[PDB]
């Protein structure tokens, strides 16, 4: 926790559908933003950071918290538009006679400000003797290790964390979702989107030949005439059903 | 071209501290596991420690835990080891060395195959 | 906490002929998928170590044909399939599977 | 040297297709018949040249000589700087803060790359008894870095007298700011040519197959805006109305009264008391 790692995310669809669906990830307690609607939302760059906590230590990865965790390790804004999610790590993370390779910091002069990662191993010179780089009176190692056990009580069993940022830049936004986009039928109006546009109407096979990367059609009167079909590419046409006023 | 350059040695008395740096420049430095290794002076190599693709170490050798602490950066390209507790016994060479299978390119995640290896330093404790 | 031995100690090897080295654990490193994890590794004396085979069997990148590697269970051999003036130093077998990771006492190869 | 650019540098400038119809597009095109400047390189031709708003690159050579185009703003990664290379079989386009170096060649001759925010690789995009012609329109928007490009075989200094319309090769959403830049050579002669585009109308005729078969450059010359007002190729004999003179102002003068006195508004908005 005191040394999270943060994967960047860039240029691709996230199916969020893939861990919202198992229950595993129980604590999926997330803040600014619904999970439902943000699956068709996009942002410039998504952020991962993950690391391994104690069980009821869960609480202080949340804005606005206070603790060893979100005062020296890991620190939330107070303005937090991302996710967290949490689940007991009871797998492989707790060893028999104890893992040796979890540290939580546990002194620091200074409180994170949001985001920061500090791995310097430096001793917290408590009292007003420099303390050289040895431990001793008033002088303690900044980190110390968690004794992840089998039997240990489950506020004290294991735990992991991946916390999801998102952000808007000026920059075009990298990442979207798949949204289940796959249907076609032919010789009857439907409200048919491709990609983005919309309309109606009786979309027949075209004799006409595009060029590769032409997608739309036009007419000399500013009217969409033809889509190609984006999986098979193949050149449509585009017409509303009959219309006209009747007259008795 | 791959270059991994470490720094840290020098004369130190037993009980103090000291941070070996090692700094990589040539290949993306988040899909390969390092690790830590030494090399006693006339003897046979020996694992320290090592680090997973995403900053999570891997245990240390059986007659050093309790002192060594090793970290990571992505950022900058570069792993480090917290010594503790130096004692006489612990005077040798230091090779940090890298993985060869990249992550998620083939059943579990690779950490075998240290084929690169830097020039280690000649770090030494004595009074 | 697995310890591995060699064998020969220490042999001498001529130019021109074959040789083969046995490395020999204490748990069987079948792994669920199918694979030995040992690994082997010469380091030259006087040079920093590289490496020689992965993954029990499959070639490292960039070392020659001349190399093979065999075994499985508990058992693993490195058979040199011709000996040249280039192929005197140290040699190693690491283990890749419960850490810690271990490497054998090492064989003296010279002419 | 000045090399006339008579008609080149037209590229589709939308993934719309259209048939047997005129188009009047206003974007930024190359004016017909402008003066580009020319390189040619055993001479020393590799400048830092400005970005102004694109670039027409076109390359003109006998075998594979140009190779690169280094981009960016200060080149000396304090900011991110953009980099195009076409590798032997392939292509890359990263954009690192790569220290660079004064004079690249090839057998990473820059020796430096530092975090990268994003990476491309793809088939080469300058793929190959006639001299080959690459024309390149290096254009940004909004982040967008655009490219396009034709291949010309020309046959054996001047761009050629004739029409072709750049196609959309890729585009790419990197997102920076971008000032200079200069082309990527390997050193073991060939020309270069690069032009500039400024806000420009245009007529555009699609034909049947929807390939651009002509254009029009619509602030060139009389007859070609009344071409461009008629929407047509051709017009018959008669008088037309076009546009309207209109005369310039030359400066811009100020006139205010010279009293400067610091005005009270410290007993107005700082006031100790505020009456009922
Ligand atoms: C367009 O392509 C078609 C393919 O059959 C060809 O017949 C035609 O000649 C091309 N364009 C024209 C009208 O020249
Ligand atoms: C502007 O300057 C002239 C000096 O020629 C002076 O006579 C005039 O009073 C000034 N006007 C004001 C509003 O101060």
């Amino acid at each position: 926790v005191y040394a999270w790692n943060r994967k960047r995310i860039s240029n691709c669809v996230a199916d969020y559908s893939v861990l919202y669906n198992l229950a595993p990830f129980f604590t999926f307690k997330c803040y600014g933003v619904s999970p439902t609607k943000l699956n068709d939302l996009c942002f410039t760059n998504v952020y991962a950071d993950s690391f391994v906590i104690r069980g009821d230590e869960v609480r202080q990865i949340a804005p606005g918290q206070t603790g060893n965790i979100a005062d020296y390790n890991y620190k939330l804004p107070d303005d937090f538009t991302g996710c967290v999610i949490a689940w007991n790590s009871n797998k492989l993370d707790s060893k028999v006679s104890g893992n040796y390779n979890y540290l939580y910091r546990l002194f620091r002069k200074s409180n994170l400000k949001p985001f920061e990662r500090d791995i310097s191993t430096e001793i917290y010179q408590a009292g007003n003797k420099p303390c050289n780089g040895v431990a001793g009176f008033n002088c303690y190692f900044p980190l110390r290790s968690y004794s992840f056990r089998p039997t240990y009580g489950v506020g004290h069993q294991p735990y992991r964390v991946v916390v999801l940022s998102f952000e808007l830049l000026h920059a075009p936004a990298t990442v979207c979702g798949p949204k289940k986009s796959t249907n076609l039928v032919k010789n009857k109006c439907v409200n048919f989107n491709f990609n983005g546009l919309k309309g109606t109407g009786v979309l027949t096979e075209s004799n006409k030949k595009f060029l590769p990367f032409q997608q739309f059609g036009r007419d000399i009167a500013d009217t969409t005439d033809a889509v190609r079909d984006p999986q098979t590419l193949e050149i449509l046409d585009i017409t509303p059903c009959s219309f006209g006023g009747v007259s008795v | 071209q791959v270059q991994l350059l470490e720094s840290g040695g020098g004369l130190v008395q037993p009980g103090r501290s000291l941070r070996l740096s090692c700094a990589a420049s040539g290949f993306t430095f988040d899909d390969y596991a390092m690790h830590w290794v030494r090399q006693a002076p006339g003897k046979g190599l020996e694992w320290v420690s090592g680090v997973s693709w995403n900053s999570g170490t891997i245990g240390y050798a059986d007659s050093v835990k309790g002192r060594f602490t090793i970290s990571r950066d992505n950022a900058k390209n570069s792993l480090y080891l917290h010594m503790r507790s130096l004692r006489a016994e612990d005077t040798a060479l230091y090779y940090c060395a890298k993985a060869v299978e990249m992550v998620r390119g083939l059943g579990a995640d690779p950490e075998y195959g240290m084929d690169v290896w830097g020039q280690g330093t000649t770090v030494t404790v004595s009074s | 906490d697995i310890v591995m031995t060699q064998s020969p100690l220490s042999l001498p090897v001529t130019p021109g002929e074959p040789a083969s080295i046995s490395c020999r654990s204490s748990q069987s490193l079948l792994h669920s998928n199918g694979y030995n994890y040992l690994d082997w590794y010469l380091q030259k004396p006087g040079q920093s170590p590289q490496l020689l085979i992965y993954l029990g069997s499959n070639r490292a990148s960039g070392v020659p044909d001349r190399f093979s590697g065999s075994g499985s269970g508990t058992d693993f051999t490195l058979k040199i399939s011709r000996v040249e003036a280039e192929d005197v130093g140290v040699y190693y077998c690491m283990q890749a599977l419960q850490t810690p990771f271990t490497f054998g006492p090492g064989t003296k190869v010279d002419i | 040297a000045y090399t006339n650019s008579f008609t080149r540098g037209v590229y589709y400038p939308d993934k719309v297709f259209r048939s047997s119809v005129l188009h009047s597009t206003q974007d930024l095109f190359l004016p017909f018949f402008s003066n580009v400047t020319w390189f040619h390189v055993k001479r020393f031709d590799n400048p830092v040249l400005p970005f102004n708003d694109g670039v027409y690159f076109a390359s003109i050579e006998k075998s594979n000589i140009i190779r690169g185009w280094i981009f960016g703003t200060t080149l000396d990664s304090k900011t991110q700087s953009l980099l195009i290379v076409n590798n032997a079989t392939n292509v890359v386009i990263k954009v690192c803060e790569f220290q660079f170096c004064n004079d690249p060649f090839l057998d990473r001759v820059y020796s430096s790359a530092n975090n990268c925010t994003f990476e491309y690789v793809s088939q080469p995009f300058l793929m190959d008894n006639f001299k080959n012609l690459r024309e390149f329109v290096f254009k940004n928007i909004d982040g967008y870095f655009k490219i396009y490009s034709k291949h010309t075989p020309i046959i054996v200094e001047d761009l050629p007298q004739g029409f072709s319309a750049l196609e959309p090769l890729v585009d790419l959403p990197i997102g920076i700011n971008i000032t200079r830049f200069q082309t990527l050579l390997a050193l073991h002669a060939a020309a270069y040519y690069v032009g500039y585009l400024q806000p420009r109308t245009f007529l555009l005729k699609y034909n049947e197959n929807g390939t651009i078969t002509d254009a029009v450059d619509c602030a060139l010359d009389p007859l070609s805006e009344t071409k461009c007002t008629l929407k047509s190729f051709t017009v018959e004999k008669g008088i037309y109305q076009t546009s309207n003179f209109r005369v310039q102002p030359t400066e811009s003068i100020v006139r205010f009264p010279n009293i400067t006195n610091l005005c009270p508004f410290d007993e107005v908005f700082n006031a100790t008391r505020f009456a009922s």
